[PDB]
C-alpha cells in the first residue's frame, strides 16, 4: 500500500511516544510496529519520516484508547539526508492517524509537515497547512 | 440562495439521509460495503487424543466431547476473534463427516462498524481437528499405572 | 628477441612504470608494473611497444569520461584488532566475568577442533581488494589552470583545495576524478583496470555535466573556495 | 464536461493538477493514461504544462491562481520558476510569496471574482492577493475547518463545499460567494471536496471511484450539461 | 539440540584469509578478454589516490522522484602522473 | 471465436492425455505404464479430467 | 546552485554544508556549522557575540 | 417519467437512449433458471449450487447506429466493442444467451455491462 520512498534515517524505535499531531482527540502515539520492517535477531524495527505504524493512544479522548489502529509519521528529530544536500530535522516527533487503506481521519494538521511524507501520501498533502 | 435544499445522498443509491455527522450512505448502501470481521482467521487447530476421545484446552486441561452445549463453549475460546466487536450472536455447526479430521463451524457476529452502527453478518470456520495423545492415558502403556 | 616474442608467445605484457618525481610524495623509488595489450595481430602489439620504448603515455588515451572502471589496491590497516569489530559480531552483556568484548561459544564439543569458520581476533585491514563499477566523471590536464572550473560556474581555480589536500599536497598533474570511495587510504599506489564486460543497463551509459567542484579547505570546517574571495569577505585585515 | 480518470492509481486529482480557463498544470510523473484525458478533451485550447513545484508532485496543493495570475510558494526554485515563464501564455502573471503557510492550494480558495484564504494569513499576502490575482480577497471558514482550499471546490458558476456542513452558514457563504453552494461527497464518500476534484467552466474531472450519483451532483451546480448519431439501424 | 534463533551469518567466507598483504601494489588478478578487431591500447594504468572533495550534477534517470535536480555525491581525486614504458614481456601458453 | 475445428487441433496435445495415479505425470491416452522410474513403471493410469 | 547565508551570523553555505532547523512555528533556520549551530542552541544572542556579521554590521567594524 | 440516457463513464458519450431496453425484469426464481448450476464431464453431476443475484446487472438494448461498422466488418458469432473515443471493454454482443447476473436468459441480445457505465435523464436537472 505504500509507495517508493527514498532511503532516510531511521529514529523512531518500538515504544516511541511521539506526539499526536491532528484535532482527532488524542494526544500522543505510542509506536507498536511498522509496516514494511525487516527481520534480524534482537533487531528493534524503526519506523522513520513517511512511515506507516500501528499505534496506540495512550492519552487523549476515552473513545480512542485501548485499541491498535495505524497512523502516519510526520515529524522527526532524528536528522536526515536530502538529496539535494542538506541536512534537516524538526523539533519533535509527531504522528497522525489513520484507516488502514491511508485517508486520515483528522480534519486539519498543526505544525509543519515533512515534505517526503506529503509527496508519498495524498490525504496528507490535503490536510497540511505548512509544508515545510 | 438556489439548491439549497443541497442534499447528503448517500452513495449509490439516490436517497436524501441527514447531513450531519451520521452515518455514511443510507444504512444499507453501507451495509453491503462495510467487513466488521476482516481480522477473525479462517483456520485454527484443535488437539485430541485416539486413546481417550478427550479434547484439550489450550492451557492444561482436558473438557471432554459432547459435541453439543459444552464443546461448543470450549471451541470459541479458541476463534481467535477477540472479545473487539463481536459479543455474539448465535453459533452452530456443521455435520460434515465423522472420520474426516475438519469440523466445521458457522457463527453470526453483531458487531459495530461506524459511530452508530451495530451490524450483523456471518460466516463459517473449518477447524482441522490434529490427533496425539493423553499423557494421562499415554501412561497406562508403561505399567505404571496407579500411582 | 622481439622476433622470438613475434613467432611464439600468444599474450604480450608491457613494463611500465610511475613517475615518481613529478608527484609530492617524499619518495624516491619508482613502482614497476607489467599491463596487457588487447590490440589486434601480436606481431602488432610488439611493434606498439618497440616504438614507445622511454616514450611518456598520457592518461585521456587509455580512460574517457562516463566510462565504468575498476579501482585495484591496498586497503587501509589497522594491526592485531579484536573479534568484535573485526567481524561485527555480538558484544556479551554487561555481567560477564572476564571480558565481554568477545564471542562466547567457539563450538560444540565434537568435532573436538575449532573450526575454520568461526570468529578470531587477528589482522584487521591491509588487505588486497577488488572494487568494480566506479564511474569516472572528470579527466583533468595538467597544464591548465581551470581543473576546478565548470560551464554552469566559470571561476579560474584547480581542484587542489585551499592550503592543499591533507597529507598529501599539490595536485598540479594529471587526475582522474571518479564516484565513490576506492579501497586503500590516501598516497597509496593505486591500480585503475578498465570494467571486464561491457555493461549497458541505465547507469554505465548516462552522461554527467558537472554543477560545482568543492574546493573548500579539507583540513577543517572550511567556508571559502578560494582565497581569492576569501579576501573581499573578510575586507582589509590589520597584517 | 464530467470526465473522471485518476493518476498512477490514486482516485485524486485535485492534489496532481490545477485547472483555470486559460491553463492548466499537471505533474510529471504520470503515464500516457492520465494526460490523455485532459488533452483530448481540451485540445489545444489551453496549455497544458508539465511541471514540479519545490520538487514535489503535489502541485495542485502548492500553488494557488486563475485566470489573470498564479501564486508559487518560497521553495520553488528558480529553475522551476523560469520554466513557467515560458510555457503559460504573457497574459498571466507569476510571483512568488514569502509565507509561513507554505501550501497555497490549501490556503486560498480562488476563482476568478471571489476568494476565500485561510483565517491565519497575514496583512502582507492579502494586499498581494488583490495585486497580482485582482480578487477581492475575504477571510471565511467553512463550518468547521480552517483550511479552505481542501474542503471547498469554487467556479465561476457555483461551488461543491463540506458535506458536514449547517444550512445557515451555506446561506451565509453564499450571500458572500454571490453562487449557490450544494453539499456532498465525492469518490464514493470523501469529504473532502476541494482536492477530490478540478473545474473550470468547460471541464470538471474527478476520480474514477466516484459513483453515478455523486457525478450527477456536481455536474448539475456547476451547470456544465447542456447527439444525431444515436439511431437504430435494424 | 538445535540453535533456537535462526540467524544470518557474520562475515563473509571468501574473503579468508585475512594477512597481511604481499606489498602495498596489489596485483592484477584478471585482464579484460581481448578483441583483436580493435587497435592497440593499454589495458590498466597506475595512480597515486589524494583525497576526496564533493561535487554537483544534474540527475539524468527517467521514472526517478529526483529528475533534472541538483545532486551532492563524493568523488575521489586520483594523482595520475603520465607513464613511461621501459619494457615488452611475452607470454607462450602451456598445458600447466 | 475459437473456431472448433481448431480447438479439437488443440484438444490433442492438452486435453487428450491420461495421468498416472501415482506420481502425477501426464501420459499419452493409450498408453499401459508410465513411461517414468521413480514410480516403478506402474499400470494404475487414469483419464485426464475433461471440462 | 543558491549559497544560502548563515541564519546565526553571516556564513555562506555552499551546497552540502552544515545543519538546518525546522522550528515548531514553521520557520526554518540554517547553519554553517556546528559551532553557530550549538550556539543556537544556549539562547545565546548573535547580536551580542563578537566574530558575528550580524555584530560587525551593527557597532560599524 | 422522463426520457434517460446511458452515457459512457470516461467516454462522455450518449451509448444508448431510451426508447430501448428489453428490460426482462422478472427472473424465475426457481430451481433450474433462477440458479446457477455448475455440472461435470459425465451423467449430469452437478458440483456447484449458486444463488443468483438482486438487480441484473447488463442492459438487453437494440442495435444501434453507432454499433453498425463494427456488425458489420468482420461479422462473427461473438465478441465485444468499446465507446467511440476510450477503446475501453464496455459491451459485448453475444448471439448465444448470457442470461443476467440475476438471470432469465434473453435472445441472441446486446448485452452492456452495468459496470463502468451510468444512466443520466434526459430532461432537467432533479433540483433538490
Amino acid at each position: 500500500a505504500q509507495g517508493t520512498k527514498f532511503r532516510i534515517s531511521l529514529g523512531l524505535p518500538v515504544g516511541a511516544i511521539m506526539n499526536c499531531a491532528d484535532n482527532s482527540g488524542a494526544r500522543n502515539l505510542y509506536i507498536i510496529a511498522v509496516k514494511g520492517s525487516g527481520s534480524r535477531l534482537n533487531r528493534l524495527p524503526a519506523a522513520s519520516l513517511g512511515d506507516m505504524v500501528m499505534a496506540t493512544v495512550k492519552k487523549g479522548k476515552p473513545e480512542l484508547r485501548k485499541k491498535v489502529m495505524p497512523a502516519i509519521v510526520v515529524r522527526q528529530a532524528k536528522s536526515w539526508r536530502r538529496r539535494d544536500g542538506v541536512f534537516l530535522y524538526f523539533e519533535d516527533n509527531a504522528g497522525v492517524i489513520a484507516n488502514p487503506k491511508g485517508e486520515m481521519k483528522g480534519s486539519a494538521i498543526t505544525g509543519p509537515v515533512g515534505k517526503e511524507c506529503a509527496d508519498l501520501w495524498p490525504r496528507v498533502a490535503s490536510n497540511s497547512g505548512v509544508v515545510v | 440562495q438556489h439548491q439549497n435544499a443541497a442534499t447528503l445522498l448517500c452513495c449509490n443509491c439516490g436517497t436524501p439521509i441527514d447531513g450531519s455527522t451520521g452515518l455514511v450512505m443510507c444504512y444499507d448502501c453501507i451495509k453491503l460495503t462495510v467487513d466488521i470481521t476482516q481480522g477473525i482467521p479462517r483456520e485454527a487447530n484443535i488437539s485430541f487424543c485416539r486413546n481417550c476421545e478427550r479434547f484439550l484446552q489450550p492451557p492444561g486441561q482436558w473438557i471432554r466431547a459432547e459435541l453439543e452445549s459444552r464443546e461448543l463453549l470450549a471451541i470459541c475460546l479458541r476463534r481467535l476473534k477477540g472479545l473487539t466487536k463481536v459479543r455474539l450472536v448465535d453459533a452452530s455447526f456443521i455435520w460434515t463427516e465423522p472420520h474426516s479430521r475438519r469440523i466445521r463451524i458457522k457463527l453470526t457476529v453483531q458487531g459495530e462498524a461506524m459511530t452508530n452502527t451495530i451490524i450483523q453478518q456471518t460466516f463459517e470456520v473449518e477447524y482441522i481437528v490434529i490427533a496425539m495423545q493423553c499423557p494421562d492415558c499415554a501412561r497406562s502403556y508403561t505399567t505404571n499405572t496407579w500411582r | 628477441e622481439l622476433a622470438r616474442i613475434k613467432k611464439y608467445a600468444s599474450v604480450v605484457r608491457v613494463l611500465v612504470h610511475t613517475q615518481i618525481r613529478k608527484t609530492p610524495l617524499a619518495q624516491k623509488k619508482a613502482h614497476l608494473a607489467e599491463i596487457q595489450l588487447n590490440g589486434g595481430s601480436i606481431s602488432e602489439k610488439v611493434d606498439w611497444a618497440r616504438e614507445h620504448f622511454e616514450k611518456t603515455v598520457a592518461v585521456d588515451s587509455v580512460f574517457e569520461q562516463n566510462e565504468m572502471i575498476d579501482a585495484i589496491a591496498v586497503t587501509k590497516g589497522h594491526g592485531f584488532e579484536g573479534v568484535t569489530h573485526r567481524w561485527g559480531t555480538k558484544k556479551l552483556p554487561r555481567k560477564t566475568h572476564r571480558g565481554l568484548r568477545k564471542v562466547a561459544c567457539i563450538g560444540a564439543w565434537h568435532p573436538a577442533h575449532v573450526m575454520w569458520s568461526v570468529a578470531r581476533a587477528g589482522q584487521r585491514g591491509y588487505h588486497s581488494r577488488t572494487s568494480i563499477n566506479h564511474k569516472i566523471y572528470r579527466v583533468g590536464k595538467g597544464d591548465d589552470e581551470a581543473n576546478g572550473a565548470t560551464s554552469f560556474d566559470r571561476t579560474k581555480k584547480t581542484i587542489t583545495p585551499m592550503g592543499g589536500f591533507v597529507h598529501y599536497g599539490e595536485i598540479k598533474n594529471d587526475f582522474i576524478m571518479v564516484k565513490g570511495c576506492i579501497p586503500g587510504n590516501r598516497k597509496r599506489i593505486v591500480t585503475l583496470r578498465k570494467s571486464l564486460y561491457t555493461n549497458t543497463s541505465r547507469k554505465a551509459l548516462e552522461e554527467v555535466s558537472l554543477k560545482w567542484i568543492d574546493t573548500a579547505s579539507k583540513f577543517g570546517k572550511g567556508r571559502f573556495q578560494t582565497p581569492a574571495e576569501k579576501h573581499a569577505f573578510m575586507g582589509t585585515l590589520k597584517k | 464536461m464530467a470526465t473522471r480518470t485518476q493518476f498512477e492509481n490514486s482516485n485524486e486529482i485535485g492534489v496532481f493538477s490545477k485547472l483555470t480557463n486559460t491553463y492548466c498544470l499537471v505533474a510529471v510523473g504520470g503515464s500516457e493514461n492520465f494526460y490523455s484525458a485532459f488533452e483530448a478533451e481540451l485540445g489545444d485550447a489551453i496549455p497544458i504544462v508539465h511541471t514540479t513545484i519545490a520538487g514535489t508532485r503535489i502541485i495542485g496543493r502548492m500553488t494557488a491562481g486563475n485566470r489573470r495570475g498564479l501564486l508559487v510558494p518560497t521553495q520553488t526554485t528558480d529553475q522551476e520558476l523560469q520554466h513557467l515563464r515560458n510555457s503559460l501564455p504573457d497574459s498571466v502573471k507569476i510571483q512568488r510569496v514569502e509565507e509561513r503557510l507554505s501550501a497555497l492550494g490549501n490556503v486560498i480558495c480562488c476563482n476568478d471574482y471571489v476568494a476565500l484564504v485561510h483565517p491565519d494569513i497575514d496583512r502582507e499576502t492579502e494586499e498581494l492577493i488583490s495585486d497580482v490575482l485582482g480578487v477581492e480577497v475575504f477571510r471565511q471558514t467553512i463550518s468547521g475547518n480552517i483550511l479552505v482550499g481542501s474542503y471547498c471546490s469554487l467556479s465561476n458558476q457555483g461551488g461543491l463545499v463540506h458535506p458536514q456542513t449547517s444550512v445557515q452558514d451555506q446561506e451565509e457563504l453564499s450571500s458572500l460567494l454571490q453562487v449557490p453552494l450544494v453539499a456532498g461527497t465525492v469518490n464514493r464518500g470523501s469529504s473532502v471536496v476541494g482536492a477530490g476534484m478540478v473545474v473550470n467552466d468547460y471541464l470538471a474531472v474527478t476520480g474514477l471511484d466516484t459513483t453515478a450519483p455523486e457525478l450527477s451532483v456536481i455536474e448539475s451546480i456547476f451547470r456544465l450539461q447542456d447527439e444525431s448519431i444515436s439511431g437504430n439501424l435494424r | 539440540s538445535h540453535r533456537k534463533y535462526e540467524a544470518p551469518r557474520h562475515g563473509h567466507l571468501g574473503f579468508l584469509p585475512r594477512k597481511r598483504a604481499a606489498s602495498i601494489r596489489a596485483r592484477v588478478k584478471a585482464f579484460p578478454k581481448d578483441d583483436r578487431s580493435k587497435p592497440v591500447a593499454l589495458t590498466s594504468f597506475l595512480g597515486y589516490k589524494a583525497g576526496m572533495t564533493t561535487i554537483v550534477r544534474d540527475l539524468d534517470r527517467p521514472g526517478s522522484k529526483f529528475h533534472k535536480r541538483e545532486v551532492v555525491e563524493a568523488v575521489t581525486v586520483v594523482d595520475t602522473p603520465p607513464v613511461v614504458v621501459v619494457g615488452v614481456v611475452g607470454y607462450v601458453e602451456t598445458p600447466r | 471465436i475459437i473456431e472448433p475445428s481448431l480447438k479439437a487441433l488443440a484438444s490433442k496435445y492438452n486435453c487428450d492425455k491420461s495421468v498416472c495415479r501415482k506420481c502425477y505425470a501426464r501420459l499419452p491416452p493409450r498408453a499401459t505404464n508410465c513411461r517414468k522410474r521413480k514410480c516403478g513403471h506402474t499400470n494404475q493410469l487414469r483419464p485426464k479430467k475433461k471440462l | 546552485m543558491k549559497v544560502e547565508i548563515d541564519s546565526f551570523s553571516g556564513a555562506k553555505i555552499y551546497p552540502g554544508r552544515g545543519t538546518l532547523f525546522v522550528r515548531g512555528d514553521s520557520k526554518i533556520f540554517r547553519f554553517q556549522n556546528s559551532k553557530s549551530a550549538s550556539l543556537f542552541k544556549q539562547r545565546k544572542n548573535p547580536r551580542r557575540i563578537a566574530w558575528t556579521v550580524l555584530f560587525r554590521k551593527h557597532h560599524k567594524k | 417519467s422522463k426520457v434517460t440516457a446511458v452515457r459512457c463513464k470516461k467516454c462522455r458519450t450518449k451509448l444508448a437512449l431510451s426508447t430501448s431496453f428489453i428490460a426482462h425484469d422478472p427472473p424465475s426464481k426457481e430451481s433450474s433458471e433462477g440458479h446457477f448450476i455448475k455440472r461435470a464431464a459425465n451423467s449430469h453431476r452437478i458440483i456447484d449450487i449458486q444463488e443468483s443475484q438482486a438487480n441484473c446487472s447488463h442492459f438487453f438494448i437494440e442495435p444501434l447506429k453507432w454499433m453498425q461498422p463494427e456488425l458489420q466488418g468482420k461479422q462473427e458469432l461473438e465478441g465485444k466493442f468499446s465507446c467511440p473515443g476510450c477503446s475501453s471493454k464496455v459491451g459485448g454482443y453475444n448471439w448465444k444467451g448470457s442470461r443476467c447476473s440475476c438471470g432469465k436468459w434473453v435472445i441472441p441480445a446486446i448485452h452492456l455491462q452495468t459496470s463502468k457505465v451510468d444512466q443520466f435523464p434526459l430532461q432537467s436537472t432533479a433540483l433538490p
